[PDB]
């Protein structure tokens, strides 16, 4: 017949002969058959490199063990394809577009291929509509792009998930677009639980969830961000709906690029990773951006390992968005949630052209605050605020206010705290932090405003704790 | 002056958009109209001609390639040896001599160290030939004890090339037989048709091209599948089953193609492969094959590859270079070609 | 809009239609993968020639061994396969050159990507030309105002003059050198090519929309008039990112060599060093520091020392190069930026902390400077900013 | 202002390019021919 | 006879020749580009004998182009370049062609580039002071008549312009021949150079040998080779004193390392080839004067990344015998010269050759300035208020002298629009002296700055309103 014959099995990748003139096309998939008892099942290979010889090495999307040498290998005769249409919404799938929730669901849908070349350059468009969450700092500082792109950076545990919860509660509740979430190396028990929590939102019905999660080969975890962007392609430029596209963890796909392309004997570049990491990234953010009358908002967790920003992963990642909230360890230390770090994080849109002259004037005075404190950090760690000039002392007395003033209750951390979040608006958070930069709450206590909202919740707990503003 | 430039863009790009479409439509036309008039034979051989004629009005081209500069020098010596030793010998002779030089073949590429050792480069030969002698002054006959230690005493690149030189000398002998009897057109054909069938079937080449079974069973499957047969001609048969035998991590379609190449360059021609929409006529055939002698100086055979899909002319590659007159690529470069 | 003329252009192309055949040297691909083709055959190929694969992909010889050819493919790699056929294209890399660049969005090849039709090229470049010699060039005279008094007054650049912009990301880097190239409105109305400036900016590994910004600010600022945008985005394959520099830099070469003075924006050259390391790791070549090719340095040097300030017997032509570099945690110690800084004629080396401080642009005085100083200012700066950027620094 | 002229010559050039296509319409026959007459290296009638 | 192109891989290419006429090691051969665009004939130097009649070799010009198959013939040498009076007043390149004219001295003696370094017995130290009029250098780092001198320092903390500074200040007045080398430098600076020359009338007794960093590296390899063959000439033969300028000399061994794995080296530490010290000592070793035959030697050494524990400049810190060190340190407050008085060295500053006033000041400098850098952080931290009264007093006193080391250059006019000037040596220890003693802690520090010798200092501190 034409069907090849595996020759090599490392681990996830297959090496596979087919005859002459059968060799499949780069990223076609291919079905294998593992027949050994509790493990039996198939496999489904993409073409990862033609080897020469009539050799073609594939990444496996599902565990080889138990794959034999020898066995047929069959062209399937294109690449992996996923259901599309209005039929996904509601309901979770994997990344091979299987239905999780209710298997052999969507089978008889228009089925899209997952990989595609990004929109042509003449139909990009800059975006700069401002994305109002309700979130101090957020609002404030890295005023987040409609239609633009968002990430949120972060070490181990520093509250990414929990603010892509927070995110989806604030845009995605009352939201009239279509909603992809794709779960991408993550723990499988965040996956479930975000299912519920849609479910008793109410905002499954509109929301599509694509996960492969940390237990899965690499393949696997390298190829579902690529499938949950099918699946906001087709909405974004099939059906015309703005559309929402989380994406946690984007980390986890160059990992699982990095792991492959060790497997595939790809010589390391540094820091071991993959010498094609810029360019898969690339290859794959291209493609999450809104068009020309096309919007998609896409906010994607991205994990920075070892706490090191300078890591090669993020390092690449952070060219291609428009808004960066980067949380710190040392602000999560402090107990300030968001664990935001102001001085770190930006935002394409703001500027005084966009957000106005005072937004831009008030942020500007917060961060001139914010960093001559990290400045005199310095001083205070050894001699404390003593030592300081009378300006100084104002200044750093200020600027520990402004920095608890940017914490906040957040609606996703109720069930952590049990208190319910809070929602400021825009011009009362430039109100406010116009207010704090000119010293008109120096006298409240600094407590007073640790995670609270807008200027009545400051009364409230500046009252609360014996000072009245 | 912002809005004006962008309302002068706007005229370009319209009347952009309308060449455009103009040009796609009447390149398409002339596509359809191209594969409607290629439809009568007469129309092909028309264009067979003019392809022809263009060949006439071409410039001459200026101008074993794997081995290196010294197994490449050693092995024309071994062959010119060959070419005087092989003149008073007959056919019977001929096959002797040829089964012999592949049984040595064979016997030098299971013992490895033997080769090795006859293989390194050295001044003095002397060592070698006692060697030689001494291992097999009596199983193999006078003219094979020559050939052979003439290949020892040159000098060799790596210790395969010993084996390929004896190879290339038995493929030498059975082709001088098949000479001397006359049938050199008939195995070259024969040849040419065994790897057309060879590369039909690339499983079946496949299956004989591995080493790791025993030579006999698959020169017995060979036998069996393709040389047995009522028409095939007795060399090229032997030829090519002991081709096979000797194999060594070479697909079989590949060595079939080479054995027919070195057959036809025994006559100092040079093969080239002329794909054609058609089949070409007799006058078409030996003008092609004159105009192309012409281009490359030497004489050429032809072998032809029928394909609909050039729509008339010739894709003609020999040694590398390729010559692609077929309509298709005409079409292809004026759908492309459009501004 | 005229009928007559869009049949007489379809008539003259068909006209012009000469598919004359000729004699082609072949190869065929044995293996291909992540970019990457080695491709049997082509006897007589040339070092660095274009290679024409199938469908209308090209590549680029780079590795010539006694067995293959290791080429890069320059765009769409997914549709090489095993047993393709390769031509010969028989030309070193090179560009279309020509004034009808200006204004347009060009990939590394050339080809617009703006969709708003071909481009007339007046010649061909090779990309891979040498730079003037010692005997073919004046020294820098000319000012390049940026109209940043930050630099113009502390580190003047001159026409010919490589400055580099480093920095860590969001410092302002692009907004320099986009201010930069918005400043020679004045000059370009003027109309006299001996103050005209024609601006290149190459961008490398840029987010599509992040490139489609920067088009609107030159837009909007007139500067698009004058200006070429030769985009390597983020999407595209290694060799484009590899490749754009020197594309911008051919295309600006071709103005230089005939008197008119040129300012090419390299932003930036990071993404090019990593690209450039992802094709030598692919093709498996040895590696250096931080996984680098050992020629990583030479990679920059021969691209920067290409912009000079001919002498007058050359035309008296200049290019005025901006690279941009991109330091992380604010180490202009790593490889790449220590490489850069080494060659270029002074450095702007811009601070997340001086910005945060509300000093924009966030230049630090002590650490920047203009190797031409005094010669790249005119008469009335030098004497007011004599040692200005001294005292700071004091 | 600008963004009316824009407009308005928006609308009449896309009236003038539909007509002048459909009165072009014509001669596509001819270019196709002859550009099939260019190709096969012989001139068809067709 | 002739060679073939076998493997083209960047700058490496592989040659075959026939047996029996493989080509020594380090011999010339010339191969055809006959592309139009780059049509030039390469020539490659043979760096291994890789055995089967192969040989692996560097080529000189860039090998965009280069066929594979195509003949390479063998000059029977190695590269050799021009040698003589001639030389003087000229431009070359690597190669011995000149580029101010064109086939001028193709008739010249031509000297092999490789040669052994003198013979150990010939070889006398030199202790002679060589004055400059620099203050800093002229006190902490005096330069000597004959010897080696270095200009270590980071990218851009004033290398070159000192080394202008010192062909202004040494080679201007000189009764000998100047050679100078531009490795791997920058072609613009060359051209300045050449003009600057040319305006000094220096030229005519000057030789430029020029391989800039858009060479390829086998160029920027064998120009400093080049350059220091002309100087050995000028040594050896003609009988006369020799300055030699090499800027940068680090270049030699970053061009060496570019190629080094693509010639099957396993790299060392820090990615350099296993064989730096070894090069750097076969081509340092030549940089020398002789019993009777004096070569003053300057070379600019860069420090990649500021870092001076970095595996070249540390190799190459024992082949010198002074070393002025420019700090990036230094150079960011905005002193100039970017001297790091404390990192600088030279072995002619002890009492018997520079004589006991002046070693005594020198070393009293060097005291204060190490006590001065121990409560630096101290200052920043706790605030100068908290030290002694004696530490206060060395503070000022420090403060005054860092800023009376700075001096306002010559060749550092076009940055500053400040003519430059000179110090005798006398008038710098003298002053040093009285700085140590305490004798213008009356002035501010201010007046100190970019000034030549005591008058200077009081005129500038009467601007300042102060009285010297
Ligand atoms: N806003 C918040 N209020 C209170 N606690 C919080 C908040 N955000 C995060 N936390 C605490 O931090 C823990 C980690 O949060 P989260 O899972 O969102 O972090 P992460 O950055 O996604 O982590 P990981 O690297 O493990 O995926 C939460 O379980 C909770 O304990
Ligand atoms: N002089 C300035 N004054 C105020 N804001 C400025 C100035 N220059 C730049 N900015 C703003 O600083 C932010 C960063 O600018 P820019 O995009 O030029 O930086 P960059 O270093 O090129 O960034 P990136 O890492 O995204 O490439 C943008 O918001 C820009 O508007
Ligand atoms: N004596 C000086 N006075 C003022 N500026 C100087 C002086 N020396 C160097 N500089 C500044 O530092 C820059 C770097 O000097 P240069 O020697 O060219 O770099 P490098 O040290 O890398 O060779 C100069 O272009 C100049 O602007
Ligand atoms: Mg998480
Ligand atoms: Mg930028
Ligand atoms: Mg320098």
């Amino acid at each position: 017949k034409t069907a090849g014959r595996v020759v090599r099995i490392t681990g996830p990748v297959v090496d596979v002969e087919f005859p002459r003139g059968s060799v499949p096309e780069l990223f076609n998939a291919l079905h294998a058959e593992i027949t050994f008892g509790a493990l039996a099942k198939t496999l489904t290979l993409e073409v990862a490199q033609h080897l020469g010889d009539s050799l073609v090495r594939c990444i496996s999307m599902q565990p080889t063990d138990g794959l034999v040498r020898g066995v047929e290998v069959t062209d399937t005769g294109a690449s992996i394809s996923v259901p599309v249409g209005d039929g996904v919404k509601g309901h979770v799938f994997n990344a091979l577009g299987d239905c999780l929730d209710d298997p052999g669901y969507g089978k008889d849908f228009e089925h899209w291929s997952i990989h595609r070349k990004p929109p042509a350059f003449s139909d990009l468009e800059p975006r700069t509509e401002m994305l109002e969450t309700g979130l101090k700092v957020v609002d404030l500082l890295t005023p987040y792009v409609r239609g633009g792109k968002i990430a949120l950076f972060g070490g181990a545990g520093v509250g990414k998930t929990v603010l892509i919860q927070e995110m989806i509660n604030r845009i995605a509740r009352n939201f009239g677009g279509t909603s992809v979430f794709a779960g991408v190396g993550e723990r499988t028990r965040e996956g479930n639980d975000l299912w519920v929590e849609l479910a008793d939102a109410n905002v499954l019905k509109d929301t599509a969830l694509v996960f492969g999660q940390m237990d899965e080969p690499p393949g696997t975890r390298m190829r579902v961000a690529l499938s949950a962007l099918t699946m906001a392609e087709f909405f974004r430029d099939e059906q015309g709906q703005d559309v929402l596209l989380f994406i946690d963890n984007i980390f986890r796909f160059t990992q699982a690029g990095s792991e492959v392309s060790t497997l595939l004997g790809r010589m390391p570049s540094a820091v071991g990773y993959q010498p094609t990491l810029a360019d898969e990234m690339g290859e794959l953010q291209e493609r999450i951006t809104s068009t020309r009358g096309r919007s998609i908002t896409s906010m994607q967790a991205v994990y920075v390992p070892a706490d090191d920003y300078t890591d090669p992963a993020p390092a690449t990642t952070f060219a291609h968005l428009d808004a960066t909230t980067e949380l710190s360890r040392a602000v999560f230390s402090k107990g300030i949630f968001p664990a935001v770090d102001p001085l770190a994080s930006s935002s394409t849109i703001l500027d005084p052209a966009i957000v106005g002259d005072e937004h831009y004037r008030v942020a500007q005075e917060v961060i001139r605050i914010l960093q001559r404190y990290k400045d005199l950090q310095d001083i205070i760690a050894i001699l404390g605020i003593d030592e300081l000039s009378e300006e100084d002392k104002q200044l750093v007395n200020r600027a520990r206010r402004i920095e608890r003033f940017l914490s906040q209750n957040m609606m996703a951390a109720e069930q952590f705290t049990g208190q319910p979040g809070s929602t400021v608006p825009l011009k009362e958070t430039i109100e406010a932090f116009d207010k704090l930069t000119k010293g008109e709450f120096d006298h409240l206590p600094e407590q007073a405003f640790f995670l609270i909202g807008g200027l009545d919740d400051l009364a409230k707990k500046a009252e609360s704790l014996g000072a009245k503003l | 002056a912002q809005g004006a430039q962008q309302i002068q863009l706007m005229r370009q790009q319209l009347i952009r958009q309308l060449r455009t479409g103009l040009g796609a439509e009447a390149v398409n036309k002339a596509a359809e109209i191209v594969r409607a008039h290629v439809a009568d034979p007469q129309a092909q051989s028309a264009t067979v001609d003019r392809f022809l004629s263009e060949l006439e009005q071409m410039a001459p081209s200026s101008v074993t390639s794997r081995l290196r500069a010294a197994s490449r020098q050693s092995l024309a010596a071994l062959v010119e040896k060959f070419d005087s030793v092989a003149g008073g010998l007959d056919a019977d002779g001929l096959t002797n001599l040829a089964d012999e030089l592949a049984s040595v073949a064979k016997l030098l590429l299971s013992e490895t160290a033997l080769n090795k050792h006859l293989a390194e480069p050295t001044d003095d030969s002397a060592p070698k030939v006692r060697l030689l002698e001494r291992l097999l002054s009596d199983k193999v006959s006078a003219t094979t004890l020559d050939l052979l230690r003439t290949a020892v005493s040159n000098r060799w690149s790596t210790e395969s090339n010993l084996i390929d030189a004896v190879e290339h000398t038995a493929r030498l002998a059975l082709l001088k037989r098949a000479e001397i009897a006359g049938e050199v057109d008939e195995v070259e054909e024969q040849l040419f048709r065994f790897g057309r069938v060879l590369d039909a079937e690339p499983r079946l080449s496949a299956l004989l091209s591995d080493y790791t079974t025993p030579a006999e069973g698959r020169v017995a499957l060979l036998d069996k599948a393709l040389t047995g047969r009522p028409g095939v001609n007795q060399t090229a048969a032997a030829l090519l089953s002991q081709t096979v035998g000797l194999l060594r991590g070479e697909r079989a379609d590949e060595a079939v193609i080479d054995l027919a190449e070195l057959a036809v360059s025994r006559r100092g021609e040079v093969v080239a492969h002329v794909s054609a929409a058609a089949e070409l006529s007799d006058a078409q055939r030996t003008r092609l094959t004159e105009v192309l002698s012409r281009i490359y100086g030497r004489p050429v055979s032809v072998q032809l590859h029928v394909d609909p899909e050039l729509l008339g002319g010739l894709s003609i590659t020999v040694g590398d270079e390729v010559i692609d007159g077929s309509i298709a690529s005409r079409l292809a470069a004026a759908q492309t070609g459009l501004p | 809009i005229s009928a007559a003329d869009i049949e007489g252009a379809i008539e003259d192309y068909v006209s012009s239609f000469s598919a004359d055949t000729e004699r082609e040297e072949i190869g065929t691909v044995i293996d291909a993968g992540d970019g990457i083709a080695h491709v049997e055959g082509l006897p007589s190929v040339m070092t660095q020639e274009l290679l024409e694969f199938p469908g209308g992909v090209l590549g680029v010889a780079l590795n010539l061994d006694e067995h293959s050819v290791g080429a890069v493919i320059l765009g769409e790699f997914e549709k090489i396969e095993e047993g393709q056929q390769v031509k010969r294209t028989g030309e070193v890399l090179s560009v279309p050159v020509g004034d009808a660049f200006l204004g347009r969005v060009v990939n590394p090849l050339g080809q617009p990507i703006d969709g708003q039709g071909d481009i007339a090229a007046e010649t061909r470049r090779a990309l891979e030309l040498q730079a003037p010699s010692v005997v073919q060039r004046q020294s820098v005279s000319e000012p390049l105002q940026t109209g940043i008094k930050a630099i113009d007054a502390m580190t003047p650049i001159g026409r010919g003059q490589r400055q580099l912009i480093i920095g860590d990301r969001k410092t302002g880097k692009t907004a320099v050198c986009v201010d930069t190239i918005l400043n020679q409105r004045e000059a370009w109305l003027t109309g006299d090519p001996k103050q005209q400036v024609r601006c290149v900016y190459v961008a490398i590994g840029q987010k599509g929309t992040t490139i489609a910004s920067v088009k609107r600010a030159l837009e909007e600022g007139g500067a698009m008039e004058y200006t070429t945008i030769v985009a390597a985005p983020a999407s595209d394959a290694a060799g484009f990112k590899w490749l754009a520099p020197y594309t911008g830099s051919a295309i600006g070469q071709h103005w230089m060599y005939n008197g008119k003075h040129v300012l090419i924006v390299f932003d930036d050259l990071s993404k090019q060093a990593d690209a450039y390391r992802a094709i030598s790791l692919l093709l498996r070549r040895p590696p250096g520091r931080e996984a680098f090719p050992g020629d990583v340095f030479y990679l920059h040097s021969r691209l920067l020392e290409r912009c000079a300030k001919l002498s007058d017997e050359l035309g008296g032509g200049s290019m005025t190069g901006l690279p941009i570099i991109e330091t992380k945690a604010n180490d202009i110690s790593a490889f790449i930026p220590t490489n850069v800084i080494s060659i270029t004629d002074g450095q702007c080396f811009l601070e997340s902390d001086l910005f945060n401080q509300g000093v924009r642009p966030a230049i630090n005085v002590g650490v920047s400077v203009s190797r031409v100083g005094g010669a790249a200012q005119i008469k009335a700066m030098k004497e007011v900013a004599g040692s200005l950027r001294l005292d700071l620094s004091q | 202002e600008v963004a009316q002229t824009l407009t308005q010559a928006d609308q009449q050039l896309s009236a003038q390019g539909d007509q002048v296509r459909s009165g072009l319409e014509s001669s596509v026959d001819g270019l196709s021919a002859k550009l099939a007459s260019r190709i096969l290296g012989v001139d068809v009638n067709s």
